[PDB]
RNA sequence: UUGAGAGAUACAAUUUGGGAAGAAAUUCCCAGAGUGUGUUUCUUUUGCGUUUAACCUGAACAGUCUCAUCGUGGGCAUCUUGCGAUUC
């Protein structure tokens, strides 16, 4: 009884690795419906470094 | 209790010697257990507060550098009321070169305080700016966003100007403070004027930039330092090391 | 270095190697049919194509009472090129038998073929709706599976089931909404077609749809019960 | 209330529940299948009517 | 004209070589599955695990269902890392091949425009609205 | 801002079942389902103003001769830096 319970969720492990996936599992999906179907400049890499913060209360307020 | 110590030690001494009270900021140099592995090029890269501001356009006169037509961005400018009173003068590249040299030029140098220029523009200014600008990091040219507008391949690009976001550019600017990288490990950045502000915004500023500094996030611009970070020394301009988290 | 593996019914095996796969045991080995690939480990293997065979797709869709078993005889309506016939007549094994019928020619020839190749395939080469020119050499088919476009599918399947499907025998149908209807949605049409069959004796027990495989198509899965 | 009510008469009246990806529904009842054709379209009967009733002809 | 050869033999290539590695690749399957019943009372009580005399897992899987009965993976090289990786790999290989197929046919469409442009008649250049070239020939029967 | 429908959800609470742990109380795992609230999807209706509307075509790009395609020479790096593409 309970040893058939343990022996089934043994073999239920076993297929299950054959079968797993975690993230893979969304990233294949979208690979397959594929298959079957910020700011950043060009020309100046140094912008990414040289932008400010743009902040919702530094435009709002009117000091 | 070592930092507001040293930082009241530093003021007296300050107010006691005659060139300790002449020079009027306070600059903080970290040294990381690691170098930095990106080489100084003159782009200022700036860090954010969340708590205290430190400057304010208000009381700072400061220089704009266009692109080369500057006609409609300067009228633009002016006429918007928004930054009629903010941008104390404004100048293109090439009536720059035509109207200083020399003499002028640190003239001006004297004169402006903050000064920033089109990002289209940032690496062509050394040459009609001089070395003699290009030293420390005071009078630094910083680099400001002109349109909120962007470029993409084999598609021309159009021009604008909006005084909401280069105020806003401005203001944040102002209100935050910036730095440089360099290929070791010792880098310097101004924190605080030595009235405007107390103690306590002192560590504030202080506590605040180095989580920005130390932080994973943001590696692109705050997660930069490599390695377990060795310690902070404070000084004024001519002053001595004084030392803050030793390890 | 491959695995084999058993499926929930008889005959069907998934290969996990480094892929996995779908696969049936040849009785006549290394000897592909229609150039598709296949597999030894010793014993040979053949796999299938879903995409080239609509109960394959079924299969992997996951049905339950799916009434083709090894040791059974099998009645296969569009039985064409030969590919799924080849198939479940592989599966049955030698013991098994495909009552296979086609109406086209040129497929004709190449079932012609395939029964020249394997035992266990019977061609016949007539009338899919007019049952009697095979009536006289079928006899007590057991299950049942239909892939055919004419329109009629209850009809075809009524009729041969009751002059063949012994009792509560197995069937098993391909129905293709844009055959039929191509203007209203193929559920509409599948309901449709479910009480259609229920009122010509079919128990509906389930029917899958073949989404991800092909386009608008259903397998309905039913049994036959104190029916003739 | 009346209207709650009149929801669960609908849901005591279908025959159509969803079992997570499987999806469950009846077979209907032999008798009636026998003593009445299916029930109308109402798209189609719609679209008839209401194109005797069009207004183009003054039908108001 | 050589180069257009050029161009659809390397696009016959990926197109074909593609339709193989998809043949011998698999899919998932997700298709509807509505079951029958005759009462009422069985579709609520229904549950599909003991429709099925499976487990949880089982029931939710769909390629691959296995009765308790039917029950009654190191060998596979640290599937938990590998395996996965390689089946994912294989999917991307597939997608680099469909995507380089598009961007050939459309080079080859483009470039046989361009023949076409060059053969004989009486041609038309147009802007069309969205700012795009194109050419029409006036009505004209070659002889 | 007519009803009604279908559906997607999200949130909240409610519960269906299998396994396991547990003396048990309980807990775990797993697939769930519905309720309500927020969100949006989509359908029809209801009423209202309103006769056209879009595309195609016939001898329809071309005297400031248009168009295609190889080559040469220059502008735009303060950047359309130019794809077997059509930068000017």
């Amino acid at each position: 009884r309970k040893y058939l319970n343990k022996l089934i969720k043994r073999n239920s492990q076993n297929l299950r690795s054959w079968d797993l996936e975690e993230e893979v599992r969304d990233e294949l999906e979208d690979i397959q419906q594929s298959i079957l179907k910020f700011v950043k400049d060009h020309r100046y890499p140094g912008l990414t470094p040289g932008l400010a913060p743009v902040g919702l209360s530094d435009e709002e307020d009117s000091s | 209790g070592l930092a507001e110590k040293a930082l009241k030690a530093l003021i007296l001494q300050c107010e006691e010697n005659p060139s300790l009270k002449n020079d009027k900021d306070i600059h903080i140099i970290i040294n990381t257990g690691k170098k930095m592995g990106i080489n100084r090029d003159n782009i200022p890269r700036i860090i954010p507060l969340t708590k205290y501001k430190l400057f304010k356009p208000r009381d700072l006169n400061i220089l704009l550098i266009t692109k080369d037509p500057s006609a409609l961005y300067r009228e633009t400018l002016t006429k918007d009321e928004h930054t009629s009173e903010l941008f104390k003068e404004i100048i293109s590249v090439k009536n720059l070169r035509r109207r200083f040299k020399g003499s002028k030029l640190t003239q001006l140098y004297k004169d402006f305080d903050l000064v920033v220029a089109d990002y289209r523009v940032h690496h062509l200014l050394p040459e009609v700016l001089g070395s003699r600008f290009y030293h420390g990091s005071k009078k630094l040219p910083y680099m400001i966003r002109m349109s909120k507008e962007v470029k993409l391949k084999r598609q021309q690009m159009v021009e604008k100007c909006d005084p909401i976001y280069v105020r806003a550019q401005l203001r944040s600017i102002c209100k935050n403070t910036s730095y440089i990288p360099n290929n070791d490990n010792c880098l310097s950045v101004r924190v605080g004027y030595i009235q405007k502000h107390s103690i306590p915004e002192i560590l504030q500023n202080i506590q605040d930039t180095i989580n920005f500094l130390t932080d994973k996030s943001k590696r692109p611009q705050g997660g930069v330092i490599k390695g377990g970070i060795i310690s902070i020394f404070v000084k004024t301009s001519n002053s001595t090391s004084l030392p803050i988290y030793q390890f | 270095k491959v695995v084999i593996e058993p499926h929930r019914h008889a005959g069907v095996y998934i290969a996990r190697g480094k892929e996995d796969l779908l696969v049936t045991k040849n009785m006549a080995p290394g000897e592909s049919v229609y150039g598709e690939k296949r597999i030894s480990v010793k014993v040979e293997y053949r796999v299938w194509n879903p995409f080239r065979s609509k109960l394959a797709a079924g299969i992997m869709g996951g049905l339950d009472e799916l009434f083709i078993a090894p040791g059974k005889k099998v009645l296969y309506l569009g039985a064409a090129s030969g590919t799924s016939v080849s198939h479940v007549s592989d599966v049955v094994g030698p013991e098994g038998v495909v009552y296979a019928v086609e109406f086209s020619h040129r497929p004709g020839r190449e079932l012609i073929s395939m029964a020249k190749k394997r035992p266990n395939i019977i061609p016949i080469i007539e009338d899919a709706r007019h049952p009697q020119k095979y009536r006289m050499l079928i006899g007590m088919v057991d299950c049942v599976f239909a892939d055919v476009a004419q329109p009629d599918q209850a009809r075809i399947i009524a009729l041969n089931s009751h002059m063949f499907l012994k009792d509560q025998g197995g069937v098993v149908i391909s129905i293709k909404a844009n055959c039929i209807d191509s203007t209203v949605d193929a559920e509409t049409v599948f309901a449709r077609e479910v009480q259609k069959l229920r009122e010509e004796r079919i128990k509906p027990l389930e029917q899958l749809t073949l989404e991800p495989y092909e386009r608008d198509h259903c397998i309905v899965v039913g049994r036959y019960m104190r029916s003739g | 209330i009346k209207t709650k009510k009149r929801k669960t008469l609908k849901n005591l009246r279908k025959d159509s529940v969803k079992r997570g990806k499987f999806r469950v529904q009846l077979l209907s009842t032999t008798q009636d299948s026998k003593t009445l054709p299916p029930k109308k379209e109402s798209s189609i009967i719609r679209s008839k009517d209401r194109w005797l009733n069009r207004k183009a002809l003054n039908k108001g | 004209t050589q180069d257009s050869n050029y161009v659809r033999t390397l696009r016959q290539i990926e197109l074909k070589k593609l339709e193989k590695g998809a043949k011998q690749l698999m899919f998932k399957s997700s298709g509807n599955h509505t079951i029958f019943v005759d009462s009422r009372e069985k579709m609520n009580e229904f549950t599909p695990e003991k429709f099925f005399n499976t487990t949880s897992e089982m029931v939710n899987r769909s390629e691959n269902r296995l009765t308790k009965d039917q029950l009654a993976n190191a060998s596979s090289i640290m599937p938990k890392e590998s395996l996965d990786k390689k089946k994912l790999k294989k999917f991307k290989q597939v997608k680099q091949h469909l995507q380089r197929e598009t961007q050939l046919k459309q080079v080859q469409q483009r470039m046989d425009a361009q023949r076409e442009l060059l053969k004989k008649g009486s041609k038309k250049k147009i802007v069309d609205s969205s700012g795009k070239i194109s050419f029409k020939w006036k009505k004209q029967r070659k002889r």
